[PDB]
RNA sequence: AAAUAGUACCUGAAAUCGUUAAGAUGGAACGGAUUAAGAGAGAAAACAAGUAAAGAGGGGAAAUUCUCUUCUUUAUUAAAAGAAACAUCAGUGAUUAAUUUAAUUUCAAUAAAGCAAUCCCCUGAAAUUGUUUUCACUUUCUCCCCGCACUAAUGUGGGGAAAACUGGCUUUAUUUCUUCAAUUAUUUUUUUUGCUGAGGAAUUUUAAAAUUAUUUGAAUUUUUCUUCUUAUAAUUUAAGUUGUUUCUAUACAGUACUUUCUUAACCCACUCGUCUUGAAAC
RNA sequence: CUUGGAUAAGGUGCCUAAAUAUUCGCUCAUGAGAUCCCAUAAAAGGUGUUGGUUCAUAUGAACUAGCCCUGAAAAUGGAUGGCGCUAAAGCGGAUUACCGAUACCAAGCCAUAAAAAGAAAGAAAAAAUUUUUUUUUAGAAUCUUUUUAUGAGUAGAAAAUCGUGGGG
RNA sequence: UUUUUGUUACUGCUAAUGUAAAAGAGAAAUUAUAUAUGUACCUGGUACAUAAAUAAUCCUAUCAC
């Protein structure tokens, strides 16, 4: 949280845990950027999880439904409004801090070329047994009129396939570099590279 | 009289030795004890096994024959309660 | 003072001159809590009112 | 002077009485009714040829080498000028973060330890403070912004007590300075600064 | 490559409260790479400096300073309590601070 | 809050205003005691108008000390100003506000040799 | 004299409206606590007595001698105060590392020598406490037979043997190879640190107590803190805070310090008066 | 009226100061559950799952009680306080640390109540060189020093104090 | 659409500043959780290798003139 900014990929977490430890961050003051948030994952079964957004779906302004309850059903605003109801979000300072996050479906351009974090204490595989039920967050909402479940995915391959190619580069040049260092040690004065192994750098 | 500070009767030595006219002799022989056993360490402490060896073997017949009685007799007590349920 | 140490901690002939000319304790909160004052200190639950014969130390010891 | 109550043995040292006060119902007296005053007892990291970084002031992040205990808790530094560009200078122990290195265990250098002692004799602790004439000199200047600064300068180089000082620091230098070069690393260690990089947390650093 | 850093790095956080109640004599902090009570313990004497500035000239500078001291420990995780010269006003409230090691022991 | 000087104390330097005359002009800042069921200041309401008390009270030591550290006399005349010659350490003198020029101007200076300070010798002018 | 005293004519308040300037402004506005950022004012504590040379005045005493003071420059000189940092002491807390002597069925290890095999310190099952007698109670990385690879197992299921490596007990001298625990009772110390400093004793801040260095004698615990004010001096741990440096500053109101307004933030805040058991009240 | 310390009731996933603490069990709900007052649920059932008792040669029964389920239908759109939570952030226990009052403890100050005393009087310091210069040199009885404990208030009662037109 | 110095007689003015966050604010495979990734060959399979308290780690920084 000393840092300018952290980007995260929902993928596997859980949508409370996830969103309990973002807004923390946020009130602390830190900018946070969340990608991949149609594969986030909630526990219980998708008829079960359906069934509360529906119950969700039918309460609205009885005299003027512009007004009241507005039920949004991308993936993304799905995380921002979970996210907005664990801050003090009618002040000035609570306000500041529900404008410090942004939110992707996808993995759109100036994070694909950025490092993603995770949160171990929201994972999916560490914090629910494996003989319950649960669902993912893109075929929910696509269930309820989304649309775009598709689109992200054949996006998503091609965007796999560029960091495969951008991987083996990579280790290649790891591997140019580690036998450049290797013969350079034997240049030095015995001194330096004793240090140096003393304390196995 | 004007009131003043009320010094610390415990830690503050020279009104500890104005409340109690006896404890300056009480904490130098305490001292004195204290500094010569520490003096005999591998010196003194290599006895202390052998008075072990003195007198718990002493006790130790008494106290054995004891917890060997309370056991049996809650052993016994049980025996008792079984037999009659049947 | 310990004149009357020796006449309080055992019953001596002068108690209740000694006893009465003390004034009444006032003490601190305990450093780390009590229980609960609701229940008895021999109810199978965390409580505190009973007689506690000579645990009575320890706790006068964190609220001196 | 000392007492010994319990088994401590602090230390006295005379101490005067300045501040006065109002009487409750005729004239004034003084307030302090002290004699003598107990010491200070520096912690026990503080030796004479130990190194040390200074933390607060012009020369922050600068490694220098202690010299003395000047008789008032403080203590003088040098890191010699000749190789550092640290002067003689007092410095407060408790501006300072001393390491587990010393000058006087390098085998080239533990030999000389007699003449830096010499040396050190005649510093001293009223050579520091500056006299009220140079500083009523100093602040009549006054009455552009150039050359007030190194007229400044001069009339500090003129005081007797900095010149004296400057011999001995010259001294110093001159005695220790050939046998520090022959070391490379331990110059080269001498002649840097220490800074603080992430990936170091100070509650399980060792310096 | 310049200007030596010499402090830890802190986040001010706000005052000592309970819900609905502020008591602002007392300040919490967080720090960089403290995160339990027992590591906090370490910092318990430092001097503390926070550095803001305004867009008026006041003494020839733009650049002012409020001085505090650590005070004690917050609970299980390495938050601090700290006492200011002057009360911190609640526009700072994620701002940063200079955990100074001055008083070296 | 508590301000601190030399060593004079203040508890406190904000008035204490009436209730309610924020917002009615009939209503004068000067302080009453409200009487009356259902005030929520007579009740001492949290987050409300405060009654003062004796506990604000003041050091008897230091209680009506100017900034000056001195007790203030107010004159009228020369003669009114004789007493002054045997404590002129503890007390300042000020000027009465219906005094001419011509008889200020001969107070302020037997005041300046008396050795004793004036407050207000600035007016008309 | 004065017309912002022009006949609706002394003074000329509040409600209400105009002009200019500076701010604020997502379905009320004001307010309490606490600070910050701006703007306007301010020197009576928020530095310098005095000395020296003039220049201009104003008094007192014995129209000539001495003396006292207020202003203006010029150049010389201290003192005092507030705040910050460091240190010393006292009062009240946090934090870590130990310790004397006892009690209360504790243990564990290193040499050698031995005792018993379903057997041992124990535990179980049968034949009011004490006693006696039977049968069971270990697995090994060994062997044999059957299944012949059968197992989850770099092995395994069923049935038989042996051994005392392992486990238990006994003699002895060991305890820095290693252990000497835990809980109480009774004593003595230590690392790093937060907050506070009321008062000012013309004769109780004294007496006493403690300390240190010379002494006059006796004990015992036999000693660089061993006791008993059985003689003088000093000191504080007694008898509620003292010191050193720096800054403000070689200033005369400056952007610094004091103060009053304005506008933000964080927490909180229903409309008064009245009758009523009960009022923010539809 | 304040400064600092440590608590009670209750809490420690975010809203919100302090445990996504440790250590044992139970529970899956196509209308789960979530602790005084307190904001509803029964008779009767279950071949859901977990413990226990009693009978019959390794199966068959009969009972018993914990969580879950059926029984369970109303009018604007809505409420474990909200989000949400299933290696719980649910239900029944245990072991520690922590947060939290105008209540508790130590210190300062205001007022109220009581108390110990007082109607005979004399030189202290600093700055400057063994003479000058500053500050003080007290004695008002409903008064002056010092000490301890205490402080909620409608109807109602009393004392002290502040201001207005006239008179001596 | 380079740079240097600055934003310390009068009519509303006619020169003109802000910050919810600099002090190394360093860090681009993918996938599974009773397992994974890379290479080679067949048409997912076979063989070999590599990670497995993996940020509890790598990179970067003082040597002036
Ligand atoms: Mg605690
Ligand atoms: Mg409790
Ligand atoms: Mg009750
Ligand atoms: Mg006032
Ligand atoms: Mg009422
Ligand atoms: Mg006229
Ligand atoms: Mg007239
Ligand atoms: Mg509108
Ligand atoms: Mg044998
Ligand atoms: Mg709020
Ligand atoms: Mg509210
Ligand atoms: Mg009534
Ligand atoms: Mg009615
Ligand atoms: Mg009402
Ligand atoms: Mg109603
Ligand atoms: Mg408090
Ligand atoms: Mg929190
Ligand atoms: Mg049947
Ligand atoms: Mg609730
Ligand atoms: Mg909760
Ligand atoms: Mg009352
Ligand atoms: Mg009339």
């Amino acid at each position: 949280m000393y840092k300018k900014e952290y980007v995260i990929d929902c993928k596997g977490h859980l949508l409370g845990r996830l969103a309990s430890l973002i807004a923390k961050e946020l009130l602390n003051g830190q900018r946070i950027v969340a990608v991949r948030c149609e594969d986030i994952n909630i526990s219980g079964s998708l008829y079960r999880n359906k069934l509360k957004y529906q119950e969700f779906l039918r309460l609205r302004t009885n005299t003027n439904p512009k007004k009241g309850p507005l039920h949004l059903r991308e993936p993304s605003k799905i995380l921002w409004r979970c996210v907005r109801g664990m801050l003090p979000h009618k002040t000035y300072k609570g306000q500041l801090a529900l404008k410090k996050l942004k939110v992707c479906v996808g993995m759109p351009y100036p994070y694909d070329k950025k490092k993603k974090y995770v949160l171990p204490s929201a994972l999916r595989a560490f914090r629910l047994k494996k003989h319950r039920r649960y669902c993912r967050l893109g075929t929910l909402s696509s269930r309820v009129g989304w649309n775009y479940d598709t689109l992200v995915k054949k996006n998503e391959v091609l965007r796999k396939q560029v960091s495969k190619a951008y991987y083996k580069k990579k280790v290649n040049n790891l591997n140019e570099k580690k036998e450049i260092k290797t013969e350079a040690l034997n240049l030095i004065n015995p001194e330096q590279r004793q240090v140096l192994e003393n304390f196995g750098y | 009289k004007k009131r003043l500070q009320n010094k610390n009767s415990l830690t503050n030595f020279a009104v500890r030795c104005r409340l109690n006219p006896a404890y300056k002799l009480l904490r130098s022989l305490a001292v004195l004890r204290m500094r010569k056993s520490i003096l005999e360490k591998s010196k003194n402490k290599k006895e202390k096994r052998v008075q072990k060896q003195i007198q718990k073997k002493e006790l130790q017949k008494i106290n054995h024959d004891y917890y060997k009685g309370v056991a049996k007799a809650v052993k016994k007590k049980k025996k008792r309660e079984e037999k009659k349920a049947k | 003072i310990e004149d009357m140490v020796y006449q309080l901690y055992t019953c001596g002939p002068v108690f209740k001159k000694v006893n009465n000319f003390l004034w009444a304790f006032k003490l601190k909160p305990p450093r780390k809590g009590f229980k609960a004052k609701r229940h008895a200190f021999n109810e199978p639950r965390p409580g505190d009112w009973g007689n506690r014969e000579a645990h009575i130390n320890e706790l006068i010891n964190r609220m001196i | 002077k000392h007492y010994n109550v319990k088994g401590k043995k602090k230390v006295l040292v005379p101490v005067n009485a300045k501040k006065t006060i109002n009487k409750k119902y005729f004239g004034r007296k003084v307030a302090s009714k002290k004699k003598y005053v107990v010491q200070r007892k520096l912690r026990k990291s503080i030796e004479v040829g130990k190194v040390a970084i200074i933390l607060t002031g012009k020369h922050m992040g600068k490694r220098c080498i202690i010299t003395k205990i000047l008789n008032s808790g403080l203590l003088a530094v040098v890191g010699p000028y000749e190789i550092n560009g640290v002067p003689l200078k007092r410095v407060d122990s408790r501006y300072l973060v001393v390491t587990s290195t010393n000058i006087f265990n390098f085998e080239n250098i533990a030999k000389l330890k007699d003449d830096f002692l010499n040396y050190a004799q005649d510093i001293d602790d009223d050579s520091f403070i500056k006299t009220l004439e140079i500083k009523k000199k100093q602040k009549k200047l006054l009455k552009f912004m150039n050359n007030v600064i190194d007229k400044i300068k001069e009339i500090r180089k003129e005081d007797p007590k900095v010149q004296k000082l400057e011999g001995i620091q010259k001294d110093i230098g001159s005695l220790l300075k050939p046998e520090i070069l022959k070391n490379k690393v331990f110059a080269h260690y001498l002649k840097s600064k220490f800074t603080l990089r992430n990936d170091m947390v100070l509650h399980k650093m060792k310096f | 490559l310049q200007a030596v850093r010499l402090y830890e790095k802190g986040v001010i956080l706000g005052y000592k409260r309970s819900q609905r109640n502020q008591d602002p004599n007392f300040t919490l902090i967080s720090i960089k790479n403290v995160n339990t009570k027992k590591h906090a313990q370490f910092y318990v004497g430092k001097r503390v400096a926070y550095v803001y500035r305004t867009t008026k000239h006041h003494d020839g500078v733009k650049i002012k300073c409020i001085w505090g001291k650590v005070c004690r420990t917050h609970g299980n995780s390495g938050v601090i309590r700290a006492k200011f010269k002057t009360h911190i006003p609640p526009k700072a409230f994620g701002d940063r601070v200079r955990i100074l090691m001055y008083p070296s022991n | 809050a508590v301000k601190k000087v030399g060593k004079i104390i203040k508890k406190r330097t904000k008035k204490f205003t009436r209730f309610q005359s924020n917002r009615f002009m009939r209503v004068k800042p000067a302080w009453r005691k409200p009487r009356g069921i259902d005030c929520r200041v007579r009740r001492r309401y949290k987050g409300t108008n405060l009654m003062p008390s004796i506990g604000y009270g003041s050091n008897k030591k230091t209680k009506f000390l100017l900034p000056n550290n001195k007790y203030k006399y107010v004159v009228k005349n020369v003669k009114e100003m004789e007493p002054l010659i045997m404590n002129h350490t503890k007390y300042c003198v000020q000027i009465a506000h219906n005094v001419s020029s011509k008889k200020r101007k001969q107070i302020i200076e037997r005041a300046k040799q008396m050795n004793v300070s004036v407050i207000n010798a600035k007016a008309r002018l």
